[PDB]
C-alpha cells in the first residue's frame, strides 16, 4: 500500500525560501513510479502543478515559475524535495506530493501542509471547554465542544475520543481575530442519557508549535 | 500450411511452448522461462508437396513434378515437413563476461510449415 | 499550456437527480496508442486532498461507484453522476496528463444538494473559568444542522445589542443530512462580562415559527 | 503505436542514453510489450533495463508489470500496454 | 480484393481473399486420394504468364486458374 | 554444408542436372533444355544437426538440444535433409497469351543443404 | 562488369526501348552471360529477343553465340563474353 | 582474417578463414560418434554473449570457442 | 562465310551527291553483326571512319563530316547506304565497306571502290599488244605484256590467263597523259622455251565503261 | 575523338631481323571489361584492303603466323614482327574501337626489306600496229626486278636524247624477291615515228658494270 508524507515548516518569512520533502512508503522512489510531483492550492483555489521529476532527475518545471522552483531526488531514503526560492505571500498555499503517472494521473496523494508565508512567529493555542448545559432536555440531546483559541499559523486538528467518536462532530473554519491570531471550535452533539455514563475529550494537534492536547469536557 | 489436429496427420504446425529449464539454459537465460517454439511434423504425399502453401522451394515444386511421373531418382526421395516461416523473439541473458544482455533473436519461432 | 476550462461554477441538484460537469481543453488531447483522451477528473472535499475518479476520460478508479461516469473526447469532455447522493457533495476538477507538460488543472465545479427546510438546534455556551481566570471572555452560540443556508444571529448583553464584537463561522454541507451548521463568538472583557448578567442569543431561520433565544445569567 | 519507459544501467559502458522514453518497433500482426527487470537486496531495490519486448505468450493481456518469481536473483516482469512498465511488483505465484 | 472457394476456411464458411488467382486442382494419386481448390496470391504466379501452381500434368494431375469471383468447379461426367 | 561422395552418406548437396523434356515443359519453355537443380540428400543425426553450416533455423537447435537429451517428443523426430540457400534461374517461355517472355526465376538452383 | 546488346520486338506493347546496351547485374561469384533469340523462315532472320542471362552451364566458357539446336521454331543461343551476343550463327549439334 | 583447423577442408590443407570464431567439439553419441573442428563466422556467433554455437551440454558435448589463431586442441588423458 | 560488296558510280560530278551500297553474302544484316560501318581512303592518304549504323537505324558519323553523310539500313536485301551530298575533290577516294565489331575491330572487309570526283566523263582504254621479241635469248627468259591505254577514270584491273598465270605479272601503276587520261601497262616474265606451245591472254577490266577484253598476245 | 599517332613513317630492315612500331593514343583506351586494350592492327598491302591482324591490342586473328605479336597498355603500344619475312612488305595501321565514337586510325607506317643489290632485265617493246593504224606510236621499255630503288632510263631516238615525252611508273617491292620494277613509256607521233630508224632505251644500275642498251630498228 503506497503511501506519501510530506514534512516542512508551515511557516515561512517572505522573500527567503521554503523547504519542504516528500518520504514515501509502500514502495520505493524507482519501483512504484517514474515521475514523482509537486502540487499547490491556494487558500479558496484551484491546484497549480509545480514540477515533477524522475527517479533519473530528469526534471520536468511549470513555466510560470521555473524561475524560483527546484526538484531534488534521493533514491537512498525513498526522498524528494522541494525548494522555492524568494517567497511571496502568493506562495501561501497547502502543498501536495503525488504519484505524477503517465497511464492514469495523479494516483496517489499526501494530505498535504498548510505553508504560511508571514512575518510574524509561531503561538500554541489554549484549549478551553464548552460544558454542556444544566439546563439541557433531560429525554432530548445536548450538545459540548472545545474553543481552541489564540494560535498562528494554521492548522489546527480536532479529533473525539482519539477517532473514536464522528457521529455529529462539527469541526468548525477557523476565524483570523483582530489581534492576527486564530480562533476555532469543534462541537459534537449527544444524547442528555449518556452524559452521565459516557466520558468526552478533545484531541487536539497544532504542529506548527509541537502543540498536542487532550481535553476532557464535562458539566 | 495448416495446424495439426487429431486424425489430420499431414505436414503441419504443431502448437508446442519450450521451458528452458528442460535444457538447461536457464544457467543463463534470465528471462523468458520459456517461449512459444512450434515445431513442424508430418507427411508430404505427391499430392500436397511442391503445391501453394504448402512448400518452400519453387525448386520442390520441380522436384515433385518428377516423383509424380514416377522418375529417378526423386520417386523414393521422401519430401520432408519444414519450417517456411519463422519469427523473432526477445531474450534476457548473462554474457561470457557475466554481464546483463537484452537481445532481440531471429528465426526462433516457427510460424508456417512446408514441403522441400 | 493546454489551458483547461470548467462549467458551471456550482450545482445545486436534489438528490437522486443527475448532475453534470463539463471540461474543455484548448487542444486535443488524443493521442495516436488509440488510448487517447488523456484527462482525469478527481473529487475533492474540504480537509481531504483530491481524490482520483476517473482516467482516460472514461475509465474508472477502483472503489468509485457506477454512478460516476466520464465521457466526451478531442477538446470537449464531461464527467456525469447519475444519482447524486449526499456523500458526492465535493468540488470535482479536471486534468490533462498529456505528454507535453505544462500539466495543466480546471477550475473546479463545486457541487450542492438541494434539500428540505431545516431549523437549526440553537445552544449558548457560556466563557471557561480558565479563560476567565486569563483575563478574557468568549459566549459562544450554535446553530447545528439548518437547511438553507441563509441564518442570523444577534446578541444580547442585557438586552442590549451587540453590534462588531462577534464572530461567525459555517461548516459546509453534511455528507450524510445535507445541512450547515454555524458558530458565533461573541468576545468580551472580563470586566464588562462581570459587569453584566444575562447574555442571550437570538436565531432568525425560515424552519423557525418566530425567532428563537437561547440564555443564560452569570451566576450558573 | 508501442512506447516503453528505457533504462540502461550499463549507460556509460554501452554509451548509451540512461533512461528515457523508447519508442517500439513491431508488425502489423506483432503485439508488443514493455520489459523491467532490477535487484532486490533486502528491501532495497536496484534497476537493472527496461524497454521492449516482443510478442510473448507470458506478457499477453497482463495490465500491470508485476514478478511472478519467487526469490530470484534478478527479478524480472513484462506487460502488454503503453508506459507499463512505468512502475514493477513482486507477487509469487501462488502455487 | 478477390474471393474464391476455399476447401481450409472451414471456420470462415468456406472461402478466401486474394489479390491473386482462384484454383481448382483434381488428384488422382497413384492410390486414389482426391482434390483441392483453395487462393493463391499475387506474389506466387511466377513465371508471369504461365504460373508454376497452374500447370496440370497429362494424366494424374489437372489444375484450373481462374479470375472471376467463386469460380471453382468440376467436369466430371455427372451421374 | 558439404557435398556427396561414395561412402558420404551424411545430409549433403549432391549433384544432378535437370532436363524439362523428362517433365515435358518444352512445350511452353523455349530455353534453357535443362539446368543445375542440384538436391539435398542424406540423414541428420544428433552430432551434426543444428550446428554450423549444417542447420537453418535456431530453431532447429533448440529442438536438437531436446533430442540430444532425449525428451519428448523430439527424440522421435528425425530432422531433415533441405536446401538452405537457393539461387535465381533465367527462363525463356510462352506465356498463355503466346507471346515470348524471359524472366529470371528465384529459387530454383540449390546452393547448399541443412538440417531442421 | 558485364555489357550485353538489348533488343526487344514487342518493344511498343512492353514500352521498352527497341535495341541497345544493357549493363548486367549479377553477384561476385556469379558468371554473367548474353543472349539471342530469333526465327529462321527458311532462310530469312527475324529478331525475338537479346539480352543478359544468368549464370548456366549451358553457356560456360562458350566464346561464341551458336544455337545448337537442329530445325526449331525459335532459335536460341547464349554465350559467355562482353557483347558475345552481337552476332548470332546456326549450327546444330554434330551427334 | 582468423584462420583455424578445418576437419572438412581436405583440398585447402585442413585450415579455413573467418572474421569470427575457431571451433572445437567432441560427441559421445549414443552410438559412440567423433569429433569436429570448423570455422564460425561473426555473423552466427547469436546471441552476442553465449553464442548457441558454442554451448557445451552437461554430458555428450564438448565444445570450445577460441579467438586466437590455429586454437583447436584436446584435453583426453593421453595413453 | 561472311563477304560484302560495295556498288555504286566510279565517277561523280563535283558539287553534286555521291552514292553507294554495300550489299552483304554469308550472313544477314541482322545477324552475322550490329554495327556494320564505311571507310574512306585517299590517294595515298591514311583510313578515314566515316560512319557506321545498327539493324535498328542507330546512327554514329564522324565529325568532321556530320554535315553530309547519310547512312541507311535495308534489312530486306541485306543492304547499307552511303550518301554523301555537296561533294568536293578532296572526296575522290577509295570506299570500303566493313563490318564495325564492339569486341574485335573491323572484322570483314569489301574489296572497295575508286571514286573520282570530276567534271570529266567516262571513256574505255584501247588494248594493245607488247610483244616478245624474235631476238630473245633461245635458252633464257623472255617478256611480253599489255599497254592499256586512253582510260578515265579509274581503275583498270589486268590478270594473266583468267587468273591462272601469276608468276611474274607486273601490273604497274597507272600514269596520267597530258591529255588527262590514263596508260597503264602489265607484263610477264617467261622461258622462251614456253613460246612456242603456252599462249598468253591478259584480261581486262575498266568498269566505270563495262570494258572488258581478252587480248591473245604473241611474236 | 581520341586521337592516334604512328611512329615511325617508314622501316627498312634486312629479313630475318625484327621490326618494330610504335601507336600512342591521346586517352588511355582501358574499360572495366578487364578486357580493356581496346586496339586492333591492320595489315594493307597495295591493291588491297586492310587485313585485321590484331585485336584487343595482344590477342592475334586466325591464319596469322606467330612472328606478328601486339603488346602495349593504356595509352602506348606496339606491333612487333619478330622476323620480318618478304611476305611482310605492307603499310600497317592502328585503330581504336573504344565504345565512345569518333572511331580514330593512325598514321600508317610502311615496312620496307633491305636486300642485296639487283642488276635489272631490260627489255624494249616498239609500238603495235592497230597503235600505228590509230596515228599514235608509244615504245615501251621495262626494267624487271632490280634493288635498290634508284634506276635511271634514257630515250634515244637515232642517237637523239629524249627529254619531256617519256613518262615512268615503278612497281613496289615484290613480295617474294624484294626487288622493284619500272616501265617507262615513250610517245610519239605516228609521222615522227616513221621518220626515225634505231630506237634504244639505256639504263643505268648498280647493279650494271657501266649501263645497259637494248634497242632496236623499226623494220623488224
Ligand atoms: C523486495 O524484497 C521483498 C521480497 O523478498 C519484498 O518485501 C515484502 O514487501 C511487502 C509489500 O509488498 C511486505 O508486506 C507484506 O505484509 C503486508 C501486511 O501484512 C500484515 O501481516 C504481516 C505479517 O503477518 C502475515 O500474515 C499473513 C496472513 O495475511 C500470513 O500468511 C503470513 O504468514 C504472516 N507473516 C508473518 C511473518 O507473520 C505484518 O507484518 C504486517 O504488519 C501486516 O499486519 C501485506 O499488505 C502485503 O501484501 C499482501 O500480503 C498479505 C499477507 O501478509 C495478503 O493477505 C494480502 O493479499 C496483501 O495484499 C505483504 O504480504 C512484506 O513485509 C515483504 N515481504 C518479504 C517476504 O520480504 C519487496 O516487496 C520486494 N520489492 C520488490 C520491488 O521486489
Ligand atoms: C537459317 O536457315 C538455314 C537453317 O535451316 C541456314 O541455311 C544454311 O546456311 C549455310 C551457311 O551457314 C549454308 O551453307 C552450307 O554450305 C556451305 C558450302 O557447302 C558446299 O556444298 C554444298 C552442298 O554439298 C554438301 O556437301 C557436304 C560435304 O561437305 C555434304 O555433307 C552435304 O550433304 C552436301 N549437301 C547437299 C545438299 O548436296 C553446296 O551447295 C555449296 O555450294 C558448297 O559447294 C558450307 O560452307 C556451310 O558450312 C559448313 O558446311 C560444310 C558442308 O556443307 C562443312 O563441311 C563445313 O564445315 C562448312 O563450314 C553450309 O554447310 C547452307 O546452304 C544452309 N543450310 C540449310 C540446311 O539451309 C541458315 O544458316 C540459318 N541462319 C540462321 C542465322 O539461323
Ligand atoms: C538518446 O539520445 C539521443 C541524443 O540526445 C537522442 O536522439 C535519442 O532519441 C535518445 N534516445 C533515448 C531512448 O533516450
Ligand atoms: C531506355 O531509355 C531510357 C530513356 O531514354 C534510358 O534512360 C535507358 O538507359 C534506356 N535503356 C536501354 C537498355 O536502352
Amino acid at each position: 500500500q503506497l503511501q506519501l508524507q510530506e514534512s516542512g515548516p508551515g511557516l515561512v518569512k517572505p522573500s527567503e525560501t521554503l523547504s519542504l520533502t516528500c518520504t514515501v512508503s509502500g514502495g520505493s522512489i524507482s519501483s512504484s513510479s517514474y515521475y514523482w510531483g509537486w502540487i499547490r492550492q491556494p487558500p479558496g483555489k484551484g491546484l497549480e502543478w509545480i514540477g515533477s521529476i524522475s527517479y533519473s532527475g530528469s526534471t520536468y518545471y511549470n513555466p510560470s515559475l521555473k524561475s524560483r522552483v527546484t526538484i531534488s531526488v534521493d533514491t537512498s531514503k525513498n526522498q524528494f524535495s522541494l525548494k522555492l526560492s524568494s517567497v511571496t505571500a502568493a506562495d501561501t498555499a497547502v502543498y501536495y506530493c503525488a504519484r505524477d503517472s503517465l497511464r492514469y494521473g495523479m494516483d496517489v496523494w499526501g494530505q498535504g501542509t498548510t505553508v504560511t508565508v508571514s512575518s510574524a512567529s509561531t503561538k500554541g493555542p489554549s484549549v478551553f471547554p464548552l460544558a454542556p448545559s444544566s439546563k439541557s432536555t433531560s429525554g432530548g440531546t445536548a450538545a459540548l465542544g472545545c474553543l481552541v483559541k489564540d494560535y498562528f499559523p494554521e492548522p489546527v486538528t480536532v479529533s473525539w475520543n482519539s477517532g473514536a467518536l464522528t457521529s455529529g462532530v462539527h469541526t468548525f473554519p477557523a476565524v483570523l481575530q483582530s489581534s492576527g491570531l486564530y480562533s476555532l471550535s469543534s462541537v459534537v452533539t449527544v444524547p442528555s442519557s449518556s452524559l452521565g455514563t459516557q466520558t468526552y475529550i478533545c484531541n487536539v494537534n497544532h504542529k506548527p508549535s509541537n502543540t498536542k492536547v487532550d481535553k476532557r469536557v464535562e458539566p | 500450411g495448416l495446424e495439426c489436429d487429431g486424425k489430420v496427420n499431414i505436414c503441419c504446425k504443431k502448437q508446442f511452448f519450450v521451458s528452458f529449464k528442460d535444457i538447461g539454459w536457464n544457467d543463463w537465460i534470465i528471462a523468458p522461462s520459456g517461449y512459444h517454439a512450434n515445431y513442424c511434423e508430418g507427411e508430404c504425399p505427391s499430392h500436397i508437396a511442391g503445391t501453394s502453401g504448402s512448400s518452400l522451394s519453387f525448386h520442390s515444386t520441380v522436384i515433385n513434378h518428377y516423383r509424380m511421373r514416377g522418375h529417378s531418382p526423386f520417386a523414393n526421395l521422401k519430401s520432408c515437413c519444414v519450417p517456411t516461416k519463422l519469427r523473432p523473439m526477445s531474450m534476457l541473458y548473462y554474457d561470457d563476461g557475466q554481464n546483463i544482455i537484452k537481445k532481440d533473436i531471429q528465426n526462433m519461432i516457427v510460424e508456417e510449415c512446408g514441403c522441400s | 499550456d493546454i489551458v483547461m476550462t470548467q462549467s458551471p461554477d456550482s450545482l445545486a441538484v436534489s438528490l437522486g437527480e443527475r448532475a453534470t460537469i463539463n471540461c474543455k481543453s484548448s487542444q486535443s488531447v488524443l493521442y495516436s496508442s488509440n488510448n487517447k483522451n488523456y484527462l482525469a477528473w478527481y473529487q475533492q472535499k474540504p480537509g481531504q486532498p483530491p481524490k482520483l475518479l476517473i482516467y482516460w476520460a472514461s475509465t474508472r478508479e477502483s472503489g468509485v461507484p457506477d454512478r460516476f461516469s466520464g465521457s466526451g473526447s478531442g477538446t470537449d469532455f464531461t464527467l456525469t453522476i447519475s444519482s447524486l447522493q449526499a456523500e458526492d457533495v465535493a468540488v470535482y476538477y479536471c486534468q490533462q496528463y498529456a505528454l507535453a507538460p505544462p500539466r495543466t488543472f480546471g477550475g473546479g465545479t463545486k457541487v450542492e444538494i438541494k434539500r428540505t427546510v431545516a431549523a437549526p438546534s440553537v445552544f449558548i455556551f457560556p466563557p471557561s473559568d480558565e479563560q476567565l481566570k486569563s483575563g478574557t471572555a468568549s459566549v459562544v452560540c450554535l446553530l447545528n444542522n439548518f437547511y438553507p443556508r441563509e441564518a442570523k444571529v444577534q446578541w444580547k448583553v442585557d438586552n442590549a445589542l451587540q453590534s462588531g464584537n462577534s464572530q461567525e463561522s459555517v461548516t459546509e454541507q453534511d455528507s450524510k443530512d445535507s445541512t450547515y451548521s454555524l458558530s458565533s463568538t461573541l468576545t468580551l472583557s472580563k470586566a464588562d462580562y462581570e459587569k453584566h448578567k444575562v447574555y442571550a442569543c437570538e436565531v432568525t431561520h425560515q424552519g423557525l415559527s418566530s425567532p428563537v433565544t437561547k440564555s443564560f445569567n452569570r451566576g450558573e | 503505436t508501442r512506447e516503453c519507459i528505457y533504462y540502461n544501467a550499463n549507460w556509460e559502458l554501452e554509451r548509451t542514453n540512461q533512461s528515457g522514453l523508447e519508442r517500439c518497433e513491431g508488425e502489423q500482426d506483432k503485439r508488443l510489450h514493455c520489459y523491467a527487470s532490477w535487484r532486490n537486496s533486502s528491501g532495497t531495490i536496484e534497476l537493472v533495463k527496461k524497454g521492449c519486448w516482443l510478442d510473448d505468450f507470458n506478457c499477453y493481456d497482463r495490465q500491470e508489470c508485476v514478478a511472478t518469481e519467487e526469490n530470484p536473483q534478478v527479478y524480472f516482469c513484462c506487460c502488454e500496454g503503453n508506459f507499463c512498465n512505468e512502475r514493477f511488483t513482486h507477487l509469487p505465484e501462488a502455487g | 480484393a478477390l474471393l474464391c472457394a476455399c476447401t481450409s476456411c472451414l471456420q470462415a464458411n468456406y472461402t478466401c481473399e486474394t489479390d491473386g488467382a482462384c484454383m481448382v486442382s483434381i488428384f488422382n494419386l497413384d492410390g486414389m486420394e482426391h482434390h483441392v481448390r483453395t487462393c493463391i496470391p499475387k506474389v506466387e504466379l511466377v513465371p508471369a504468364g504461365k504460373p508454376f501452381y497452374c500447370l496440370s500434368s497429362e494424366d494424374l494431375r489437372n489444375t484450373h486458374c481462374c479470375y472471376t469471383d467463386y469460380c471453382n468447379r468440376i467436369d466430371l461426367r455427372v451421374p
